[PDB]
Parts: C-alpha cells; structure tokens; sequence
C-alpha cells in the first residue's frame, strides 16, 4: 500500500574469485638419520 | 680349565692341544693330549662409542 510496506531485499556482490580445486596432496617435512653400528668378525653371529 | 695348559716357551701340568689359534698362542703338545682347546665362538674385547 503506498506509503506503506516497501520492503526491499538487497543482493550485494561481494567479490568474484577464481577459486582453486584441489586434486592429490601429500605432506612433508625435514628429516635427519640416526645411526647404530655393530661390527662382528666372520663366523660369529650372522657374518656368514 | 685353560690355566694348567703350558703357554708358549713355558711351563705346564698337562699336555694340550687346540686349534689354529690355540697353537699360536699356546704350546701345542706332540705328545698324547689331555684336553682340546678351541678358540671361543665370539669372545673378545668389547668398546663402546
Ligand atoms: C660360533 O658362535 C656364533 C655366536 O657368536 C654362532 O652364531 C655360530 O654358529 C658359531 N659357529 C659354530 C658353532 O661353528
């Protein structure tokens, strides 16, 4: 009804952005060696 | 026991007689032996890092 109601409903456009789909992914990181030594003359143990 | 076999160039109790390795540090008898004396499996001196 005039000068009544008047309701308005607004779509604002925020921002167009060219998003990314991901396919296949892995994970990493830095890795050091750690090191035991064992040393047997022959025939003793497994030194065939 | 090991202690009564003679050491190389020296005096003993009983004849013996062994292996390779027993002959070049003991005395190996030409003689009848008493007992056999093999060199052990493993043993040795063990260090640690
Ligand atoms: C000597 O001893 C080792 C263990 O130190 C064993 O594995 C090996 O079979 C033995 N060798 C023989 C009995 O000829």
């Amino acid at each position: 009804v005039k000068e009544d109601q008047t309701k308005f409903l607004k779509i604002k456009t925020v921002s167009s952005e060219l998003s990314c789909r991901e396919g296949q992914s892995y994970w990493t990181g830095s890795f050091s060696p750690k090191c035991l030594s064992s040393r047997r003359c022959h025939l003793v143990g497994e030194c065939h | 026991d090991i202690s009564q076999c003679p050491k190389i160039g020296g005096h003993g109790s009983k004849k013996c007689t062994g292996d390779a390795a027993f002959c070049s540090a003991y005395e190996c008898t030409a003689q009848y032996a008493n007992a056999y004396c093999s060199h052990a499996n493993g043993s040795g001196i063990v260090q640690i890092q």
